[PDB]
């Protein structure tokens, strides 16, 4: 919600756009429908994929016994150890909780992000050609067939 | 005619936590900790001795009743269970035993071989040494690798056994020392009065004299029993000199330790299935950071940590709103 | 600074606004006056005290006495000691300095955000009916009384 | 790129450009050339200054042996010590790890983010005075001396 | 007309750190890191065993000056202050202590009980054991939870008594072994040159020989005295058997350990307040995750830091203009 | 006319990882882990003592292969090479050794003197103690800071020295026990059969017995030597009374320890260079928060880590595009 798209200006989002990420609508004498937008749902894929894979094996793991026995004049040793077990038991459970709450807050808010991005690169193209109608939507101005909304996916609209 | 800009939603309940917002519903996550395991004790590779009925202890020294065990190839880890008492019959203090427990607890070369043959090793002293304490099949017996030596008829002789490696491994070598609980007993065991238990080799020189002390029963044993050992090199050579009290080496063992490792206590089932980590309840499929199974574990593990829940994000935040 | 808006093209706070976080000033010819918008404010409320309550109590915490004791023969066991206390000195001290000062950037910048998304949901509604002046507000092109100012607070404007 | 500008919407960067991070270009009948913003160069390095002292620097350091010796007869209380040693080992390679990660993501976002705010400086000023032509530039509608184009970059402008 | 966005300054002097600036002016925010501490030593729950003048050395055995103290029931952290020097009065070593005092640090019940009574359990033998390094009012006395026996004219006879466990808790037993200077004053004390201490029970079994040996004088005496425990089980029987130099136990102790603690050492007052974290200055009211108050801790505790301000923004920039 | 914004490009080929992006060029950037050493040991202010040829033991005990060291002023730690086996020369236990060696790692003052002068101090007895084992130049000798006491033709009468500390350091002082193999040798050695050795001072009492036993030879002996030691507080006084057996002190040391340090292991050439942080094969010179130089360190010291890349941006992506 960072970047006010997602659950924000563009108020919902589409079961029906099963293809992808992020995407488009559009409609035509010619019909309607959805379609994901590949180039940056394939970044976004590949990004988040990086940022899972980071933190599954950035971790690195040593081979380890971990339980001692000691007898019972040795109890000051024995709570050395505990002291030791304890302390990396708070260390892990801390930085792995708190690890989780803020990647997820910036993975929700690089979708969000990626949205707002996605639709000002489609308003950038369109300018004047068209007015922005609210919740993501733009109306043409001039008739937009299959081949021209074709070009506005792909970034090639041209038309002052 | 219309281009609208939009996102992703689907009938996804998978529910993150974030550090503005709790519960929030996302399109896609996966989860990071594992909270499962497997109900079963398993390999590392290797597979793990399993001591049953019986402890460490009387595994080393052969009390009676872990006849029945003897599997010892190689193992990655020691298992005992609940059920494992039978290890020290003979009232008594098995010295630095934790110490030989973690050091033998992956052992990858483990062969038990006779190394002072109870017939022609002891000329001169007995061969009736059993007790009720370690009986079996209703019967007195003792140790399987330990030879109880007593006084051949009215004389202890000074006996003097010497042994040299050449296993070309390690040799673990167990004895014991006999504490009688009065100055007669001492009498009626080994003669010798003023007696003494002498061990040694290149890196082992001790002493030992009967602490002859009146005590409560222990298993119906006034006497005690202490054990010891050592790990002889390769080529080096131990040497018994005593005058009673001696509980001298029948069988000794000659190993090759591999990196240490622990031992688990579990009553769960033993398989075949493998491993890179083992915890007492189960092994964990473990490629996830952190785990909340056990703290305890052997291998390579998850960190052990105090959550119930790491799920992360890895699709938007789901609004469905048809 | 993030989002520009905080400290940026508005360019300082209003002392006069006391009911809340983010907000609105607006003036009439039925007069003038601050008043904070409820719904952003609320949700940054309760955002920022998720937040505090995620840094305060994820917190897991063990009953450990720390203190040893060692005779003047334990003299290693007692700086294996001291280098497990001092290891968790260095781990904690580092991870909560920086903490602090990464939630603390990343809590500013929350807030930036919020200002920005707030001014654009009133650019948005009022579109051509008022001239953006600079620093955050709008010049009605109509005339808008107390009821019309209260639709766009509410988000209700209704108007091309 | 999660504010669209750096290596987005202005596809590239100036090697042209040598004295600072970000700036302008500008074209006149005087000729052209490059300029480094100095407010926001300024800015983000001391930002940036401030981030790498902060890593560096907010790492407290206790004077240590470390190794310790223990003989055949120690060898519970020598696994402690290795258990100690690496467990720190796991902690310190991790976090690390994720933290160059994490404040990497952050740096690149906190450049995008100060060229964006840049642009929209620019914007704001403009008006109607000049076209966005994409790529990051603006067409003056009227003509724009060298004077004048100082003015944009002051941030002096001044007209309608 | 017109409608502006904008937000919220204040008069908050309030100054944060942040990764790009330092000393960041905001309108709202919470301090992380507990700096300050109670200034008094509190209880768990439960309170703590206060030794004043004495430690744990001189309370256990009774030294002469800690008859004014005896106040224990249950405790849950031991407190020793910087006047805590009456311990071991007449010189020697106490075998395991910092164990032991590790042990004793939290007790759940805790009651003295004669264990060989002064009177009866001593026939054939003395009770004139005092010295002027164990002295009280300045006459000279002993422990008074120890028995110093010593021979009745010229004959001290093998003693032997025994104790079974049937307080239905854990039973503490102390006891000394006298080692005298000389050859000679073995003799004049226990007759026999050739003397031993054995105590024995289900899991202690150990024999003493007087270590007779020229040394210098502590507290005016060149003799020595070896102080020794052990944790009697319920049910089991200690044995002690003597032919000199046994400073036998008067008084033992029945106890319930709970968990483990600590001893803290300390000259704060101690007061009713209670507390789920104590330092050695004081307790910590703690609910923040950091403190910088002491590394050294008792009880459920925020993380020592070496920070000196860990505060939190909540609020925004503060940017009023005037 | 159009002026634009954008931003600086270089030819920097610094390659930096993201979390979301991996291998990314930027134009700015600073390396956050130490990756090399200095090939040398170094001071920590002060310089380390090399041993060399020798060990902490031989060092100690006055191998007569350590004659050309002494070297001792006061040091910052201890350095052994893989060179360093000349120590005990006679076979034996050195008791609490690496006890010791920690805390002897670092010490600030530290000064040989003659405790007991060969000459004045045992008339009496002997002064031919040497042997096969500890050779100097191919004759038999013995350690420089020990005496080997023996009988004065057909006997050893029972002997006493004192020593009081007045050097106003802590006095450390070795001896030794010797064991013969045989209860003959026992007596052309020391004469009487039942001897002992004992050593006492304010917090030091102990007696020792010869372990008479069989063994194989070491270094061409079947006889041991146990070498103990103690640390002699200002003012008091050690006591050594023996009739066989004691391998005297000759040479005690007198000291200021400092805090505790380490001993490193290592072949690299000892310069004048100073460094705040010390590993095995070199100095870091490091004020850098992280290191992968090597686990094991002497001093202040980045984390060790186990990466081998931590590039932290500072400047922007680097996007040339021409
Ligand atoms: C002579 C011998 O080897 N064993 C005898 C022991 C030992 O005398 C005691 O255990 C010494 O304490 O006593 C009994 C028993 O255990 O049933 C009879 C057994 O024959
Ligand atoms: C016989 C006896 O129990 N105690 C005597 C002791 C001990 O003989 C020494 O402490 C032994 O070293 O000496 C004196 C003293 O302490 O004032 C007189 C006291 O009566
Ligand atoms: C009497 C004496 O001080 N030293 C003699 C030793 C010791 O008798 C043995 O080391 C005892 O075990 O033996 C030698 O054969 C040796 O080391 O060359 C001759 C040497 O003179």
């Amino acid at each position: 919600g960072l970047f006010g798209a997602i659950a924000g200006f563009i108020e919902g989002g589409w079961t029906g756009m099963i293809d992808g990420w992020y995407g488009y609508h559009h409609q035509n004498e010619q019909g309607s429908g959805y379609a994901a937008d590949q180039k940056s749902t394939q970044n976004a894929i590949d990004g988040i994929t990086s940022k899972v894979n980071s933190v599954i094996e950035k971790m690195n793991t040593q081979f380890t016994a971990v339980g001692k026995e000691f007898n019972n004049l040795e109890r000051r040793i024995e709570n050395l150890n505990k002291k030791v077990d304890d302390g990396f038991l708070d260390v892990w459970t801390y930085n792995a909780e708190l690890l989780v709450l803020l990647e997820n807050e910036r993975t929700l808010d690089f979708h969000d992000s990626n949205v707002r991005n996605l639709y000002e690169k489609v308003k950038s193209q369109l300018r004047n050609n068209a007015k922005e109608i609210g919740n993501g939507c733009f109306e043409f101005y001039h008739k937009c067939d299959d081949e021209c909304m074709e070009s506005v996916k792909n970034g090639t609209y041209d038309y002052p | 005619d219309t281009i609208c800009v939009g996102y992703h939603a689907n009938n996804s309940t998978d529910t993150v936590d974030t550090v503005l917002e709790k519960n929030v519903t996302v399109t896609h996550s996966v989860n990071l900790l594992e909270d499962s395991h497997n109900g079963k004790l398993c390999s590392l590779g290797i597979a793990p001795l399993q001591l049953g009925k019986c402890n460490v202890a009387g595994w080393l020294l052969g009390n009676p009743e872990c006849d029945l065990l003897l599997t010892a190839n190689s193992w990655s880890y020691i298992i005992e269970t609940s059920n494992s008492e039978n290890g020290t019959c003979y009232p008594g203090e098995f010295i630095d035993y934790e110490e030989l427990r973690e050091q033998l607890s992956s052992v990858s070369s483990f062969e038990k071989f006779e190394i002072f043959p109870k017939a022609s090793s002891w000329p001169n002293h007995e061969t009736k040494g059993v007790t009720a304490a370690c009986s079996y099949s209703g019967a007195s017996s003792f140790y399987r690798n330990l030879l109880w030596i007593t006084k051949k008829g009215t004389s202890y002789p000074k006996l003097s056994k010497s042994y040299t490696n050449n296993k070309g491994k390690e040799v673990l070598v167990l004895w014991g020392v006999h504490h009688p609980p009065s100055v007669s007993e001492q009498q009626s065991l080994y003669q010798n009065a003023d007696a003494y238990v002498s061990v040694g080799s290149s890196k082992y020189n001790r002493r030992f004299a009967p602490e002859i002390a009146a005590r409560p029963k222990v298993r119906g044993q006034a006497g005690r029993m202490n054990y010891y050992w050592t790990l002889l090199d390769q080529g080096d050579t131990i040497t018994f000199e005593a005058t009673g009290n001696l509980i001298a080496p029948w069988y000794a063992f000659a190993l090759n330790k591999g990196s240490d490792s622990g031992i688990i206590t579990s009553d769960a089932p033993v398989h075949n299935c493998d491993t890179r980590c083992q915890t007492p309840h189960g092994a964990l499929n473990s490629s996830l950071p952190f785990q909340n199974v056990h703290p305890i574990t052997i291998g390579e593990c998850p960190k052990y940590v105090k959550s119930t829940k790491l799920r992360m994000a890895t699709g938007l935040r789901n609004v469905p709103s048809r």
